[PDB]
């Protein structure tokens, strides 16, 4: 067979480096190019976290500033019980998603929180091209979808309960641009922007 | 009406009034985003409907054994063999006038004489 | 029905609930005392006997039919399950998590939980590898068919109970006064969890001249009916472009995204996937979550009762927001008179609950009940320090009187009248009776008229005349009922031959694709859907899938539905091929195969068998439902309505339909009728109550209805001295014995005004 | 007892029909 | 590894040698989403395989951009070894990998530092730009092979028929209900493990247990009836008759229903 | 019936009987019949029912 193409080798990873670390997969919920080496204030932070009562919480840089502040500042039992019998892997991803993978930049500008896709994770492999042009076989295990949160400043859930009440009356059709304009329950890009507005200034 | 969407978060577009202009500009409810309305149709409600009378014309919709097949000339390619159907929309005031798919070109003509 | 209840629903049920875990706490005041122990029972495979029986004296011996009739006693045999017992203990430190460890008290062990009745001529039943002198040895009648029980010396028929089928979407239009103008309601339902039914219904609330129409869903245990909106944002789909998307398939269809701008516009506010698991988790019913819980109280009930027959695990939000959003778009197809509602009587939707699946769930709640008797027992001996007797834990007579009690008496649960006493009347009233179905009837549709998709299926001519007619139907003499497959060799198979999985699924980068439900679970998408069915149907037709399996293809809607669950009524018919040595259709069975067929029939009365199942693993013969009827087109008869095209006026007037595009041809259409309407001769010149009338009466005739009734005590029986077959016989009732065992006398009859009397 | 379809009204039964319509 | 949320003592240094933050420097790495078929996904997904050997070779034709997999022979040799590479999408847009690691443990305005974070260590594998599937090539001899065993798939039954016991029935009841044969198992026996411990004393002397009880009594005020009785092995009786005369039960107080030393021997 | 095709209108389509009884009906035509039957009779039944409740 003529040579008129370029045959690169593909190779499998080694079992040893597989264990103690899982590869998944990440994929964001948007029309628009999302990429974390340019859109992302670095450095970047994943973790998985709680969603519980968001957009109360702190970004990185909120977070190193209130610790250099403060450290500016100090310097009858039942005896048996039925037992209901459960698989032990769907038990694990549960304990596993509880809390869900939450990525977060410096500043807060994106806050992304992922969902577990079920669908075809374990027909999922990866192909990552090497320097030399080879390819190198990842066993995908999880697939992640991601949704951006709190990028349109949204609101809470207790004032729009009374919102579905007919007690009041029609919706205003641009009711949270007022809100935007008054400056209350904004993003979490702009509440740390304020902070950091205002320790630069002192 | 052709309904359309912001480009930062995929929500729906509303009109909105503006006294710099008085021009007509969709607004985005969620992320403020303005753009330049292409017609001025912002509402349209039909009493009687005329979409939905030819619903489920695919690539193979000759391929349906239960369809009846005609002899009539289509009007594009000549070709005599064709399927036929009634109108799909289950109104109870429709009219009995029959859509014809040829099967050669997937060219769509009515019996409709009045039209015609 | 019973076979597959025996030989596989047992073995189901037995190891849905077959783990049984006790745990005992430590209790401990002082740390002394600080292991905690952990009690396992588990079942294992389950045995059943032949059938036999246990005296007074405690000796047990084969029991054979004609002795359990003679003796009133139950024909019946044994289940003995495999018990394994599991004892685990762990070091009770607090904080330390506990790791259980076997003490090797690891015994296992067949013991017995019950008697199951069997059916006359199943594969446990003697009667089965019987000949025919065996049956005369054992006084049991070879013209005798089985399909019944003997409860307490009594002949017991189960009378297959027709329901509505499960996971189908069903859209119907309410009343006027009512504020709700249409309703898609499905009956969500799964074979292999729980057996647990979940009505979810999406109803467009105000009516047509109204405008704010807005359409809300009644999910379970959620008192006020949600938003449609918030329950998408809920299911992980915040922005709206997306919301519609899953709803409305085509961008060009307006009218529909009109409709649904009310909607979007209503749970406005709520955008977030947190704040609208909120505002579902604050009508939760429980009345009893704390603050930071409802979220995951809310994610239960879109995990475990929000559609539970697509799936009942995490992470598959997807798909049941995709299923959402077709019931969203059916229910506004129906509302903007693209498609009618929903015919409630049309037989495709409908399913025959048989022998097995009836004894299926009552086996099921009884052997619920028993291991919860195991579990209280269990518990009582280790609360009050009793010792542990498996004798007394599992107490076989919940099982045998369960099963005993709702077969002797009509009633099934703890629906009566679903078993009856067997007609011994006739040979044709008893063949009548194991045939029979019955249709409970409170709604509102019209289940007392002849269907047009009961052709084939039921008898059109056979029903009381009482308040039961039209509810209680008769089986034409070809129409089977499936007894229902695994759908997940046919999903594995979809899924390796190009159906792209629904999350994946953008509706529009692929406008043209069709969707693929599977026992009406939407798992997908096709691209090519012609090449799919067409390999399907190869499939099925070389029997690589099970013949009971539809598969239907709705070209005009873009869908492929595959149902492979039990209950389908389905009639055999001939498969029309293109048949290019020819020029036209014609039908794949030819004359070889008639000659194979006949010589097998002549040596059962040496060459090779040539049976109806090599029909059907040949793709010569074909099983159809009513589901698959509605996609094919049927000739009458092979010579008339097959090749292309003076006449006698004697014969009656027939159209040959101008159509050559024929799928399949009838066998034969006397086998529309059932086994009564069957002995009508010439029934096409009667008028249609007249052979109602004989179908009724029939049942009421004299005959030998058994050939051994010198040895049955039978309540009541009637014999004519001098049975005679008729001069004037049908062809379908050679296959009914009406020859071997007739039901009357060819009499002289004179038609005349002879004295007045 | 028996099992007949020579249809026999039950008679003086109007009872059924009086709960058949016991709304107006 | 649990670990509390929104710490601002920096306790994440000393606890944590790992960095936290993720690394970025692998995000520039192409990586291909593959979609396997059933064998090749069951035997590229293995433990007891996959030891970094190189299972085949990618073949890029460029004059249509035409992707191919040339699989070795170490594998099998029923199975096809070409394959075609479908690109479902040239851009994949929105999609990256990223991989989690285990640290190591050894060495408006209104906010909570409490948020239940659970700290893992996370890097960018890379960039997904290519969707592919992999088909088996129409010309294998092997191809067959696969739709076969696809037709193999819908063909066989997972479960299997229940059994039928052909033995006499009287030998299958005779374990049944009233048998002679008496249980030998050990599963739960509570009044074996429970009735066999039995307690036997005597009337040893009135000086000997009051000096006993008022060393518990030293060691503890608060005593009970059936504590005292397993510490110094004495009759109930004999027990209750000393403790009225030196100690009373309390009926009201917080530690009621427990036998404690009198006030009048309370401040001995 | 499956054994017309879509939107037939036809008198045979719909349930016209053409032959009589002496020259035997064709299994459409059985069937068609076969519900008018059913229709009469379950009207009689209903019939008999309501009027027996009015007559009372
Ligand atoms: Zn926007
Ligand atoms: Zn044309």
């Amino acid at each position: 067979d003529p040579n008129e193409y370029n045959e690169f080798p593909l190779r499998a990873i080694p079992k040893e480096d597989l264990e103690n670390m899982r590869t998944h997969l990440l994929k964001f919920q948007s029309k628009k190019k999302i990429n974390p080496v340019t859109d992302f204030h670095l450095p970047v932070r994943l973790h998985r976290k709680d969603t519980r009562n968001l957009q109360f919480q702190l970004t990185r840089a909120e977070i190193v500033q209130r610790q250099k502040e403060i450290s500016e500042y100090k310097k009858l039992r039942r005896k048996t019980r039925q037992l209901k019998v459960l698989d032990e892997n769907a038990k694990k991803l549960r304990f596993e998603e509880f809390y869900p993978w939450v990525m977060e930049d410096f500043d807060g500008y994106n806050t992304w929180v992922g969902s577990y896709e079920a669908g075809n994770s374990d027909s999922y492999v990866l192909l990552s091209v090497e320097d030399d042009g080879s390819f190198t076989m990842i066993p995908a295990d999880k697939v992640y979808k991601f949704t951006a949160r709190n990028k349109y400043a949204t609101l809470t859930i207790d004032e729009a309960e009374k919102r579905m009440d007919k007690k009041s009356g029609e919706v205003p059709r641009w009711l949270m641009k007022h809100l935007d304009n008054i400056g209350t329950t904004t993003t979490r890009y702009d509440r740390t922007r304020r902070k950091l507005k205002a320790v630069a200034d002192q | 009406t052709t309904f359309r969407f912001c480009r930062d978060c995929n929500n729906m577009l509303y009109p909105r009034e503006d006294k710099e202009n008085n021009r007509l500009l969709f607004e985005c409810r969620t992320c403020s985003y303005v753009e330049e309305a292409g017609s001025p149709l912002v509402y349209r409600h039909e009493l009687i409907t005329n979409i939905g009378e030819t619903a489920g014309v695919v690539q193979d919709i000759g391929s349906d054994p239960t369809l009846p097949r005609s002899d009539r000339e289509c009007p594009k390619c000549h070709s005599r063999e064709n399927v036929f159907f009634q109108s799909q929309q289950r109104r109870k005031d429709t009219s009995m006038v029959l859509f014809f798919v040829c099967l050669s070109c997937s060219h769509i003509f009515t019996s409709d004489q009045k039209n015609k | 029905s019973f076979n597959q209840f025996v030989d596989y629903t047992l073995q189901d049920i037995i190891c849905e609930d077959s783990t049984l875990i006790l745990e005992q706490l430590a209790q401990h005041t002082t740390e002394s005392d600080n292991i905690s122990r952990k009690y396992e029972i588990s079942f294992g495979k389950i045995y059943v006997t032949k059938p036999m029986v246990n005296e007074s004296d405690g000796v047990t011996h084969a029991l054979y039919p004609q002795e359990a009739r003679l003796r009133n006693l139950t024909y019946s045999s044994g289940l003995f399950v495999d018990v394994k017992k599991r004892t685990y203990e762990a070091i009770d430190v607090p904080g330390r998590e506990l790791k259980y460890e076997l003490i090797a008290e690891e015994s296992e062990g067949k013991v017995f939980i019950g008697r199951l009745p069997i059916m006359l001529r199943s594969k446990n039943c003697y009667l089965s590898e019987a000949t025919e002198s065996d049956l005369y040895k054992l006084k049991e009648c070879p013209f005798d068919m089985g399909g019944y029980f003997i409860i307490n010396g009594s002949e017991k028929v189960l009378i297959a109970q027709e329901r509505s089928a499960g996971n189908i979407v069903q859209v119907f239009k309410k009343a006027a006064p009512s504020p709700i103008s249409h309703v898609a309601e499905i009956r969500s339902a799964l074979e292999k969890g729980s057996r647990f039914i979940s009505t979810l219904q999406v109803k467009l609330y105000g009516r047509e001249g109204s405008s704010a129409r807005t359409i809300k869903a009644t999910l379970p245990y959620i008192k006020q009916d949600i938003p449609i909106v918030i329950i998408f944002r809920a299911l992980g789909i915040i922005p709206d472009g997306e919301i519609l998307e899953h709803i409305c398939y085509d961008v060009n269809d307006w009218q529909m995204l009109e409709m649904l701008k009310p909607c979007v516009e209503d749970g406005f506010v709520i955008q977030d996937r947190e704040t609208a698991l909120d505002f579902i988790g604050r009508r939760g019913t429980a009345l009893g979550i704390k603050k930071e819980k409802r979220i995951q109280y809310a994610k239960d009930i879109l995990q475990k009762e929000f559609l539970p027959h697509i799936t009942q695990l995490e992470g598959f939000e997807s798909r049941k927001a995709f299923f959402l959003g077709y019931m969203i778009n059916r229910l506004l197809l129906c509302a903007l008179d693209r498609k009618d509602q929903d015919d409630r009587d049309h037989f495709g939707k409908k399913r025959l609950d048989l022998a097995g699946p009836l004894l299926a769930q009552l086996f099921k709640t009884l052997f619920k009940k028993l291991t919860k008797d195991i579990f209280r027992y269990m518990q009582r001996t280790v609360e009050e320090a009793h010792d542990f007797n498996m004798k007394l834990a599992i107490n076989a007579k919940t099982i045998t009187s369960g099963l005993k009690y709702a077969l002797a008496t009509g009633n099934w649960g703890e629906r009566a009248g679903v078993s009856q006493v067997l007609n011994r009347y006739t040979y044709s009233s008893t063949l009548s009776h194991l045939r029979r179905t019955n249709t409970p009837i409170g709604k509102l549709a019209k289940p007392r008229q002849l269907h047009n998709t009961h052709w084939g299926l039921v008898c059109p001519a056979e029903t009381p005349e009482g308040q039961a007619c039209g509810l209680v139907k008769n089986l034409s003499l070809m129409s089977c009922i499936s007894v229902g497959t695994d759908p997940m060799p046919i999903i594995t198979f979809l899924s390796e031959w190009g159906m792209e999985p629904l999350e994946d699924y953008v509706p529009h980068q692929s406008p043209d694709a069709t969707r693929v439900f599977v026992n009406g679970v939407w798992h997908g998408v096709h691209r090519n859907p012609a090449r799919l069915m067409e390999t399907l149907r190869t499939l099925r037709r070389k029997g690589d899938i099970n013949p009971e399996v539809s598969m239907i293809r709705d070209i005009r809607e873009k869908e492929l539905k595959i149902f492979t669950d039990a209950g389908r009524v389905y009639r055999p018919l001939f498969i029309v091929e293109d048949d290019e040595s020819l020029g036209h259709k014609e039908l794949k069975v030819r004359k070889g195969h008639i000659a194979k067929l006949m010589a097998t029939e002549y040596q059962d009365i040496d060459v090779e068998e040539y049976t109806w199942s090599s029909l059907l693993n040949e793709g010569l013969v074909e099983y159809i439902d009513a589901e698959e009827e509605e996609s094919i087109l049927i000739a009458m008869q092979p010579e008339d309505l097959e090749p292309a095209e003076d006449v006698d006026p004697a014969k009656r007037i027939r159209v040959s339909h101008h159509a050559t595009t024929f799928t399949h041809c009838e066998i034969h259409p006397s086998m529309i009728l059932g086994v009564a309407a069957s002995i009508i001769p010439f029934p096409d010149h009667n008028q249609s109550p007249r052979n109602t009338y004989q179908s009724a009466m029939g049942k009421q005739a004299m005959g030998v209805f058994l050939t051994n009734y010198n040895v049955r005590m039978d309540t009541m029986a009637n014999i004519l001295y001098y049975p005679q077959k008729p001069l004037g016989t049908t062809r379908a009732m050679e296959y009914l014995k009406f020859r071997e065992l007739p039901a009357g006398q060819n009499a002289i009859v004179a038609i005349a005004c002879y004295s007045g009397y | 007892n028996e099992n007949f379809e020579d249809f026999d009204v039950e008679h003086f039964s109007d009872e059924e029909t009086y709960e058949e319509k016991p709304q107006f | 590894e649990v670990f509390d949320g929104n710490d601002i003592e920096n306790n994440e240094t000393k606890v944590y040698e790992e960095s936290l933050d993720l690394d970025l420097e692998r995000s520039n790495r192409q990586v291909w989403l593959v979609r396997l078929p059933m064998f090749l996904a069951e035997k590229w997904r293995d433990r007891n395989n996959l030891h970094g050997q190189e299972l085949g070779k990618i073949r890029i034709n460029k004059d249509g951009s035409k992707i191919t997999l040339l699989l070795n022979e170490n594998d099998n040799d029923s199975i096809p070894h070409e394959y075609d590479l479908e690109l479902t999408k040239k851009v994949v847009e929105n999609e990256y990998v990223f991989t989690e690691q285990n640290l190591k443990k050894y060495q408006r305005d209104r906010y909570i530092p409490y948020v239940k974070t659970i700290p893992k260590k996370t890097a960018i594998v890379g960039t997904v730009c290519h969707e592919c599937q992999v088909m088996p090539s129409m010309n294998d001899p092997n191809y067959h092979k696969i739709v076969e065993q696809r037709r193999n798939i819908v063909k066989l039954n997972n479960k299997e028929r229940i059994t039928t016991l052909d033995e006499t029935v009287g030998v299958t009841m005779s374990h049944t209900g009233m048998s002679m044969r008496s249980d030998n198992s050990n599963f739960l026996k509570v009044g074996r493990e429970k009735a066999k411990s039995n307690i036997k004393s005597i009337r040893m002397p009135k000086k000997e247990i009051l000096d006993y009880l008022f060393k518990l009594f030293d060691e503890y005020d608060y005593w009970s009836l059936k504590g005292l009785k397993e510490r110094t092995r004495q009759p109930e009786a004999h027990l209750k008759e000393c403790l009225d005369k030196v100690a009373t039960l309390v009926k009201k107080g917080p530690y009621a229903f427990k036998y404690t030393l009198r006030p009048e021997y309370k401040k001995l | 019936l499956p054994h017309f095709s879509k939107d037939d209108y036809s008198p045979e389509s719909k349930g016209f009987v053409e032959n009589s009884y002496l020259r035997g009906l064709t299994p459409q035509e059985f069937f068609f019949h076969a519900m008018g039957g059913r229709e009469g009779l379950i009207d009689t039944a209903v019939k008999t029912a309501e009027t027996g409740y009015i007559q009372r």
